[PDB]
């Protein structure tokens, strides 16, 4: 768990050189995109159940997954998939917050596929799920926001593959 | 190294446990040169490629 | 189901299954002929029960149909007659098994977070599933209606 | 846990379909044999703790050297954690009597027996030789209260050491 | 892999025992239900590309699988599915003469759920269409050699669902 | 078996089981009441065959008796029995199978090896198998004693 | 895999340091035991298949293992716990030889607990196994070559629990 | 010899030989005359050795001299004889050549087949050059003892 | 080093060490104190060696010192230096290892591979080992310049 | 040229050509021209190319010319200028074949090994033919300019 | 495959004695022989490619082979040529060490006479490349490992001829 700030402080340090000029750049691009960060994070916050039950609007919904037989199907597993969806966008928030995917990998993507598979879990079902919810939440904060959302939301998805 | 080798020299992982218990039994009392030979005897190999 | 529960309740325990426990087991395998007769009873009439119960939830909430409401369209009230085609499947399944462990542990338990999540007020569900109550325990004997609407009644109880 | 009907309950629940004939009749099947379950349960819920013990030294007959030096029922703390065991077996093998389905025993029983006795050292052969000594007692015993029927009795220890088995074939 | 009769007598082996009166009697039942085995398997011998034509007549044909986006749209997917569904109906053969379910999750069951999940493959709809196998095949061989097909036919949905 | 063996030859193949294969296995099913006679005829004059067989072993075979031998000695005759009785439980699970993957598939496969670790030697064993032949198909009818030395022949063909 | 020589090279490389006073007495040390070693290795390959076989008739003969039941029951499971045996004491001579543990987590004890648990082998029978072709083989190569066969198979079984 | 080892392995690994071979090569060259000095002493006493060895393997295992046995009779003995006699050849060229290949090449491929076809007890030979070992290395002095009893301990080795 | 190529060649073949590698093994662990003075010869002057051996370099090969070349310059004739230093290194361990595996295993595999990518022509390296080895083997008596000129050898063989 | 490569293609593939490719073999026909233009102007002016792109490389690169290099002396320049004669001829050559192909052959297959034996630095003949490069799209026109380059290109980026 | 040591027991084994003292004085012979012969092969294998390059300027350089209408005209045939050199010159230190041709007959000799015909190589350069090296080998080595070197070389150009 750490941000854009604390890895650049972290590889000055495994260095054990001082804060040299390429490190100020890289601060300076962080503190310049955090303002755009907090206002995304704020509008993500506004919309959380709006995002996910679009996102299983679009995809998930009148498919086979929600039918009998589907991993979907009772409510306890769509109550659950809405507790997955929605674990997915505020990690996704966290991780546009901070500028590093290292909570995601550290805490989603730790033991998520090990688990999805002994469960039962299609994982492309919700790889395209939380595509479906990354184009929602991009239609939602503009482009730049959406792409800096979409990063981490890609990283989810590739871990996840 | 008996799954690396088999993924290498026939193009597929292995099946099952006899194909295992087969191969590694010719590592057993022959070792790695006859396993080697008799991944390339397989007729698996032959009628692949 | 009833010997599900027995088993499980003495299971926890660390003990055999107590003679009470064993009677309650026994009164239920003879009362499972009259369990099977009400649910054949509610099996092959389900077409005039889900219509009807339709009909008069549809009378008695007319905005749930009306433009602006969830099932309004024809294939969202297609979807409304299924999810009550649903609740009637597991009201047959909770009349067979004894106990409602077979409504609650596949339809009742996130009924709240999927029904909110697809937009959908509850309470015209509940009035749903009484308007299947009234058809259902409109179409059998007085002891049959009253066995049946004791599984309706936890589905409505569990709605609210 | 399942018993018959919620085997047929969740059989019939993943495709979405009512109950036909077929499952009306299964379950009139269940229901109709559910008497001598029941009776069965009883009478071995007079005489468990006789029972056990018959079994154990009827397996102890069997294999001798597990009371001898080097056996693993050596002393009487592993003497009483085996019968201990066999009052488990003689258990779940009545609750899976009363349910009709094999599923309390796969989900209590057997699910990483293996794992704990290959572990300690227990071994799992007189294990499942004295399973079928309490089959072979219940089952006399129960042929003799006048019950015509055995396949239900056949049915729970006989799964409970196809699965504790080693498959050697 | 194993019949009714290797494994009871890998159970009186597993025990040490003789083959005792159970274990001749089981034997018995296998004895008796063996020629009505091999009638059925006979009869399904006969008409395997008909079974699995009239599944997909009943189930999956005319359905949104078959529509463009779905997991049996393209030609090639097509063809895979009617190779799916000849390995459960050959495989439910194979069950049900031997008498045994153990060949189903030695040899179908065993990584199945994986493979579809990572493919993409509907489990629900597969479910259906074996489903529709299993009630055209009862309809062609009679009522308890359909009963002893349908069998491992819910054993494939089971293992599969 | 003989099911299990068409059934994975017609599974390699991609195929049903050819009509041939199923009046193979036709035939093996009326056949099993001869297997199961002769079976009881195995399984009930044991004691005799091993007796009978282990005496005229060691009267053929005298060196792995005398010191120096392998069964040498009281617990070492008495484990040189029970092998045989492990082979002579072999031929009777061969006998009701209908083909010889029970013989093989159990104590067959690695026997060579075994018995190189044990300090046997395999021809000494061979003609145990040989006499235990020779009481078996001396206490039958004459189609009784092939199909029975047809699985006697087999465990001395694979010794050698 | 690398010997007591390659280890201490490796440890004065990963230091960028030449070769100091204690590498060379540690080479020294390993330098005065290699004769023994070497006589040791020898009088081992001398008798393989007895210390085998009389670790097995010391543990595993006779017990509840090779009876029916037993995961030592068959002739197949015979030969491959001979097969073990023979791959536990030809990798102790080599790390006898070698005078460094390396190739036993790195050829044996890898993915061997994995195996046994999956295969369903007891762990505790063949590490008395082990313990007691270790107590064949230092009665049989002296106290202290006994006991540097001994160190490397007091390894294996602390890697194999 | 060391020689043919070091080039095939400079061979299979394709280039030169190293500096460290070519130095044992040379070790080898100057340790000729011990070698030649232990081949010399070991061809002087060859009948003793077969006589002392032949005579402890018989009174240590007596099952291949007793009737059925392998080795019964005179010409048996004798044969037996012959076949020690072989292997101390063998013993000699591996201790001339420094490696253990002649050995190889001329007694150690096929041994376990040709002896599995002949019916002799391997174990038993594995027994009769132990005491040629012993008896040889009793002969020599301690450090010659050690080389030669280096290649005896192979030839044991690859027997059982 | 000596004993891992050895357990590694009879780890391959499935058999134990021979005793002719038993008894290399034993030679090498034998001739180790030598080693370790051949060693102790190389580290203490490797001042004087890469010093003299730079200095006889850049007057053989002066065009890579030369404007236009590689070691042009002040911190690239250091780094030219550091590579000198780098293989008398690897020279030492070599010569404690009694085999080449730690020469070749570190910093012989992509030599070529990285002195191309570096720009760097490869014969003037090999002439920097070449003047490495006879400021070495100037330094030493001869069979301890024999030895360590085996790893020199190597080393200049593996450039070109 | 490109018609043996578009045939053995053809083989390998097993078919005949694609009109695809039969459509190449027309426009290359149809271009042949053009590129007769191209390797006339550089069979015209090969000496000045070949002086100017020397001289420019012995500027750029001097350890080369310097003592201790390779090309020191006369006939050592007069021989690297020979090299590029020869590079020059297959630039022509592959040229006017359309494809890299003749220039794969002759002189693209060993030129590490045998100036890996020659000790000619081959990042020295990158060089060489970077300045033949400049120096001939100096001469020619922007399109032909662009054809002959992508040969040249393409000999640069097999030597590097 | 044949030493002068291994050629001596296969003599003494086709006829079928034990070593006779004939035997022994060529044993010692060939180790007499073989020290210096250790010597040489270091001496060779550290100054292979001058050995190779000095043969090559000597004789093949200019003439019409190096230049073009030659069979060593281009770089192929050119880098083909330095490697058939540096096997010669192997090969001919295997057959030093070993104290016999045999290996000369085994693998050099065996099929190069065809192939040279059919490629169109000519013998007579290649046989005065070989001697060539024999005589540079000759002045780096030595005199009585220069006549060593010398019967090799010299077998392969009758091998070759
Ligand atoms: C007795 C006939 C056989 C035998 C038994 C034996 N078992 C143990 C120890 C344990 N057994 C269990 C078994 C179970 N736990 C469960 O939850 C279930 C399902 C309900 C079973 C079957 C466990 C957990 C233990 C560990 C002790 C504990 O409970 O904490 C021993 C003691 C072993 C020892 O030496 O400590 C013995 C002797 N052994 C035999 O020989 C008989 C074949
Ligand atoms: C080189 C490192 C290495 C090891 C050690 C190894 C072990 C290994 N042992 C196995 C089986 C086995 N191992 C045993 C051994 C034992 N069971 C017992 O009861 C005894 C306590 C113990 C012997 C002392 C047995 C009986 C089997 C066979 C299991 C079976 O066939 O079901 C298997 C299963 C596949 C096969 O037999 O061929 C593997 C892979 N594999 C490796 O690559
Ligand atoms: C067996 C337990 C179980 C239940 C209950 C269940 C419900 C369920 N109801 C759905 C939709 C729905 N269900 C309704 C139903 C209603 N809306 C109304 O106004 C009425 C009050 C009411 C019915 C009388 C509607 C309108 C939708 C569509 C929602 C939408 O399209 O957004 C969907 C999403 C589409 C689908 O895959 O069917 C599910 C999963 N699924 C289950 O497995
Ligand atoms: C180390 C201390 C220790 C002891 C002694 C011990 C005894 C012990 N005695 C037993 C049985 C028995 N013991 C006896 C007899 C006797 N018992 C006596 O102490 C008297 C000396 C004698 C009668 C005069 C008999 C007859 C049985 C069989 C009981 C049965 O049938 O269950 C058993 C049940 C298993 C068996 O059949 O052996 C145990 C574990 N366990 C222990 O850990
Ligand atoms: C079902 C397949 C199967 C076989 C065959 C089997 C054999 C088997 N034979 C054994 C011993 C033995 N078997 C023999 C048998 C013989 N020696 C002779 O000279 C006679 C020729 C011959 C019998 C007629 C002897 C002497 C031993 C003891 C070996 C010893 O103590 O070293 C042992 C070791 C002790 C034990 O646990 O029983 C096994 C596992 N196990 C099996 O699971
Ligand atoms: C232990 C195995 C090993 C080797 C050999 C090694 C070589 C190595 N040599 C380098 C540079 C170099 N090495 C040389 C050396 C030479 N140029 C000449 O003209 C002389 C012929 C020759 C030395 C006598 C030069 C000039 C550079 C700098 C290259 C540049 O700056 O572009 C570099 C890049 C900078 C660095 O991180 O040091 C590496 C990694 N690294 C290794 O780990
Ligand atoms: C068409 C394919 C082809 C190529 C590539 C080729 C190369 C080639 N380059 C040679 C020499 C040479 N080539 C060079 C060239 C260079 N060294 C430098 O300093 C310069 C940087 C570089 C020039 C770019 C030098 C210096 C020699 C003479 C080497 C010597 O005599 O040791 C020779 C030896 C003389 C001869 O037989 O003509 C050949 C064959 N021959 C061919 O047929
Ligand atoms: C281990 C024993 C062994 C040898 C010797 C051997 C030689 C050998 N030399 C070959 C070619 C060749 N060898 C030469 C030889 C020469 N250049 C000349 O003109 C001179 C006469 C001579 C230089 C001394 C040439 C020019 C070619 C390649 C001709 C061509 O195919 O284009 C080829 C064809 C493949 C290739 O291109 O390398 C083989 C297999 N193979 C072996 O396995």
């Amino acid at each position: 768990m750490q941000d854009a700030i604390t890895s650049v402080i972290n590889s000055a340090d495994v260095q054990g050189k001082y804060l040299d000029g390429s490190a100020m750049d890289k601060l300076k691009a962080y503190f310049t995109t955090g303002a755009l960060r907090v206002r995304a994070a704020s509008t993500i916050s506004a919309n959380a159940a709006a995002i996910v039950k679009e996102a299983v609007a679009k995809s998930l919904l009148y498919s086979d997954v929600t039918r009998p037989g589907g991993n979907m199907y009772t409510t306890r597993r769509y109550a659950a998939c809405i507790r997955d969806l929605d674990y997915y966008l505020r990690y996704a928030t966290y991780a546009m917050l901070a500028g590093d995917p290292s909570i995601l990998d550290e805490r989603v993507l730790n033991g998520l596929k090990e688990t999805y598979n002994s469960l039962g879990v299609p994982v492309g079902s919700t790889v395209q799920a939380i595509q479906a919810m990354k184009e929602v939440t991009a239609g939602l904060v503009g482009a730049d926001a959406g792409r800096e959302m979409g990063v981490y939301f890609d990283y989810i998805c590739s871990g996840l593959s | 190294a008996v799954e690396y080798i088999h993924r290498r020299l026939l193009g597929r992982p292995t099946y099952g446990r006899q194909e295992i218990n087969s191969y590694f039994d010719t590592c057993a009392k022959k070792g790695f040169y006859a396993l080697v030979d008799a991944i390339i005897d397989s007729k698996e190999y032959e009628e692949a490629f | 189901s009833i010997v599900t529960k027995s088993i499980v309740n003495a299971d926890a325990e660390a003990r055999y299954l107590s003679p009470g426990e064993l009677d309650r087991i026994k009164a239920f395998v003879t009362s499972g002929e009259s369990r099977l007769r009400i649910a054949e009873t509610l099996t092959g009439s389900r077409e005039r029960i889900i219509k009807s119960a339709g009909d008069a939830l549809f009378q008695k909430r007319p905005d749930v149909v009306s433009p602006g409401g969830n099932a309004y369209g024809e294939e969202m009230t297609a979807t409304c007659l299924r999810d009550m085609d649903y609740y009637l499947r597991l009201i047959t399944y909770g009349v067979v098994a004894g106990d409602v462990t077979p409504i609650e542990e596949i339809g009742l338990v996130g009924v709240r977070e999927m029904y909110k999540s697809l937009g959908t007020p509850v309470d015209a569900v509940a009035q749903a599933v009484r308007e299947m109550k009234a058809v259902a325990t409109g179409m059998m004997s007085g002891d049959d209606a009253a066995e049946a609407g004791a599984y309706f009644d936890y589905v409505i109880g569990a709605m609210e | 846990m399942r018993d018959a009907v919620t085997s047929l309950i969740r059989n019939y629940d993943t495709t979405g379909r009512y109950f036909d004939r077929d499952a009306i009749e299964s379950l009139k099947d269940y229901f109709a044999s559910g008497n001598d379950r029941i009776t069965v349960a009883a009478m071995i819920n007079s005489q468990s703790a006789e029972i056990v013990k018959a079994a154990a030294n009827s397996l102890f007959e069997a294999v001798p050297e597990l009371l001898l030096a080097g056996g693993n029922a050596y002393t009487t703390r592993r003497f009483s954690a085996c019968l201990r065991d066999m009052d488990y077996y003689l258990r779940y093998g009545t609750y899976a009597l009363i349910a009709g389905d094999m599923d309390v025993l796969n989900e209590r029983v057997l699910q990483g027996l293996r794992e704990t006795y290959n572990s300690l050292g227990v071994p799992i052969a007189p294990t499942v030789r004295g399973i079928q000594f309490l089959k072979d007692a219940i089952k006399e015993m129960a042929a003799a209260a006048g019950i015509a029927n055995t396949a239900f009795i056949d049915e729970p220890f006989d799964h409970m050491t196809r699965e504790l088995s080693e498959v050697d074939l």
